[PDB]
């Protein structure tokens, strides 16, 4: 009763059902290091201006 | 100060936009009216200095210098007017511009409230001054005098720039009031000794200190008249003004680091005074006279006593007016015989009796005749130097004797004896030449009646 698969059928991507648990850390990776904390606030003008030597503004 | 500065910035458009026949009248009229406005600084009814903004501020040290600068601009215009009459119009306006630019920078230099701002202005003055000496000087040696003037200053000034940056990288600021009220004693380590020389050699070269003074007799002997007037009257006092301002942050290293420089000044001044006895060039005799007066100013600042500062401030203003008067007088002969040799023209009192009176009064100011403020300086510097140590009176006694000889020898040689009768081109003194001398001498006499105005910070 065997039917030969047509052209293209063996190269299809099928879905397989299994009761094996899904691995969650397949790469055995560590914890990613924390990001540098962000700085909160709205911009205000620079205090006393550029503060460049004797320039006032 | 922006009411002394902005109107002065307007003498530049006024120089260029004025008519060819009005440039010299217009600019010299408004220069006087600018030196009148600078008298507002003298309205000091309290013990607090005038702070006008974050940039500028006037003290009892920076006010006499500021005013002397503003008053000198109209004087230099009249001095430069007869030896520029043959130049086309743009050259005159370009000469007037370089003199104004030197007055604007000099006023900003004395009114600056921060050391870095002082330094930049204190370096910018080389440009108009190098242009003046070189472009409008007379002899071939003016090219070598511009180099000597430019690179004595710059070599000394690079370490000062380094030291000023170190001060700010450590203290956080260069404001002169803050550095005064937060000054910390320095350790006597070998690094601070170099910080001291770094902060001082720039100003000690500009005085000039003995040894490193060969730029001054070169610059003077070849600059046009207004080049010598500003040099001898203001630019030398940039050194003195700087040392007073920055020596507050250098304690206690001045108690020992100063010995080499008190000794070069005290001994150096005798070497320079004795040179004036054998100096064959009249413009050169005065230039060494300046070196020997600034020696006392260096010596008195290095000992930091209320009297020594007071004497040096008076001698700074007194020398400013006196040396300028001498250079103008020597120029008056030079613009007749085109020779600087002192012995070439003799017996000039016979044909210039009035100009021979100004010679006598300038010469008497130079040898510090009481009660002129020239003596008050010399006298209060001697008093302080005596307290510092008692044997300095030996060297100051000598220098006072030599100072009489070359002052009168200057007068006896050129104004007395027989007339050099072959000089048929001795024209009568111009009204312009005589006004120039009256403008030097009248303030000097007035300041003697009111010495309070030039006692400086300590008194
Ligand atoms: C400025 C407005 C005033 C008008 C001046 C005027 O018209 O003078 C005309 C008057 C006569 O005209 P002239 O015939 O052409 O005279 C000029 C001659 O060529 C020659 O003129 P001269 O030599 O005959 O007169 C000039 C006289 C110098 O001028 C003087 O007349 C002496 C007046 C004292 C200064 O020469 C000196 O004698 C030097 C005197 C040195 C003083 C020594 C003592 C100083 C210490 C004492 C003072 C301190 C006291 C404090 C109290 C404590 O000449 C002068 O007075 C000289 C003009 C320049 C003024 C000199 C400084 C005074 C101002
Ligand atoms: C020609 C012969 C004369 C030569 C003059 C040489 C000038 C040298 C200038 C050196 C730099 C000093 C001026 C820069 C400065 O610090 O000015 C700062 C200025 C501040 O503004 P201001 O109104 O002047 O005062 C504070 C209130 N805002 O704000 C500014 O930055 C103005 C900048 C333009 C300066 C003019
Ligand atoms: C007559 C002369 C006269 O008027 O004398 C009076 C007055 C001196 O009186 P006073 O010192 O105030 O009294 C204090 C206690 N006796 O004398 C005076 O106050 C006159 C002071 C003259 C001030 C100079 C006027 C400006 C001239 C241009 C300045 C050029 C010199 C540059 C140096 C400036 C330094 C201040
Ligand atoms: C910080 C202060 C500001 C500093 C400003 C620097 C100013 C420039 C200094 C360099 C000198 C400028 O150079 C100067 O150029 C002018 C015209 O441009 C020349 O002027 C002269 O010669 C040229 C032709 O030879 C004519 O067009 C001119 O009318 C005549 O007066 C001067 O002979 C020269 O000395
Ligand atoms: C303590 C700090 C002080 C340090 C001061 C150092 C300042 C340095 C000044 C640089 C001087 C450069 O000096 C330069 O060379 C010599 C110096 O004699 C001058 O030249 C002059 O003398 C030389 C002799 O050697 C001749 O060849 C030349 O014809 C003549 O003009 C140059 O015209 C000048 O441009
Ligand atoms: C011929 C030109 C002469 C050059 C003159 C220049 C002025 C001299 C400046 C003083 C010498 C250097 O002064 C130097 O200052 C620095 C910081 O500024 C300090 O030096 C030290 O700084 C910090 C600590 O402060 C250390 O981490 C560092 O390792 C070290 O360099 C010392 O104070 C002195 O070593």
């Amino acid at each position: 009763g065997w039917v030969r698969p047509d052209l293209g059928q063996l190269s299809k991507v099928t879905k397989v059902k299994t009761d094996r648990p899904l691995p969650e850390n397949p790469y055995h990776s560590r914890a990613r290091p924390e990001p540098n904390p962000v700085i909160e606030g709205d911009l205000k003008p620079a205090k006393h201006g550029t503060r460049f030597f004797f320039w006032t503004v | 100060m922006l009411k002394i500065i902005l109107p002065s910035l307007m003498l530049l458009p006024l120089t260029w936009l004025s008519s060819p026949k009005k440039t010299w009248t217009n600019v010299t009229s408004y220069s006087f009216l600018i030196s009148l406005t600078s008298l507002t600084l003298l309205w000091q009814t309290d013990e607090n200095y005038k702070n006008f903004s974050n940039m500028f501020s006037s003290d009892p040290l920076s006010t006499p210098l500021i005013i002397l600068t503003a008053w000198l601009l109209p004087l230099m215009l009249m001095a430069s007017q007869n030896h520029l009459k043959k130049d086309n119009n743009v050259l005159q306006k370009l000469y007037i511009s370089m003199l104004i630019s030197l007055q604007i920078l000099l006023i900003m230099t004395f009114s600056a409230t921060e050391l870095i701002m002082f330094y930049i202005l204190f370096e910018a003055t080389l440009i108009p001054t190098l242009i003046i000496i070189t472009r409008w000087g007379n002899q071939t040696e003016r090219l070598n005098a511009g180099i000597y003037f430019l690179f004595y200053t710059l070599i000394g000034s690079i370490p000062l720039l380094i030291a000023l940056i170190l001060i700010q990288n450590h203290v956080g600021t260069l404001n002169l009031m803050i550095l005064s009220f937060t000054t910390h004693t320095l350790d006597a380590s070998w690094s601070n000794n170099l910080l001291w020389l770094a902060c001082m050699m720039a100003f000690l070269i500009k005085m000039p200190l003995y040894g490193v003074h060969l730029w001054l007799p070169k610059a003077h002997v070849e600059a046009p008249i207004a080049g010598s007037m500003i040099l001898a009257a203001i630019l030398l006092k940039l050194g003195s003004y700087g040392m007073i301002r920055i020596s507050i942050i250098l304690d206690p290293l001045t108690k020992y680091m100063a010995y080499p420089f008190i000794l070069l000044s005290l001994w150096g001044m005798i070497m320079t005074s004795s040179i004036c006895l054998r100096q064959t060039d009249l413009k050169s005799l005065i230039a060494y006279s300046s070196v020997s007066h600034m020696a006392l100013v260096i010596a008195s600042i290095m000992i930091q006593t209320p009297w020594s500062f007071m004497g040096a401030t008076m001698l700074m203003i007194a020398h400013g007016l006196t040396s300028s008067l001498l250079f103008c007088l020597a120029n008056s002969n030079y613009e007749r015989i085109h020779s600087r040799t002192m012995i070439m023209a003799r017996g000039l009192q016979m044909v210039f009796p009035l100009m021979a009176t100004w010679w006598l009064m300038a010469s008497l100011a130079n040898l510090a005749l009481p009660p002129s403020i020239n003596l008050m300086g010399e006298l209060f510097i001697t008093m302080s130097l005596f307290s510092w140590s008692n044997f300095t009176i030996i060297l100051m006694g000598i220098n006072i004797i030599i100072t009489g000889m070359y002052s009168m020898y200057m007068i006896i040689t050129t104004q007395r004896g027989k007339l050099t009768n072959h000089m048929i081109n001795l024209q009568p003194s111009h009204t312009r030449e005589l006004t120039l001398m009256a403008l030097h001498m009248i303030p000097l006499i007035l300041l003697t009646t009111s010495p309070k105005l030039i006692t400086g910070l300590t008194m």
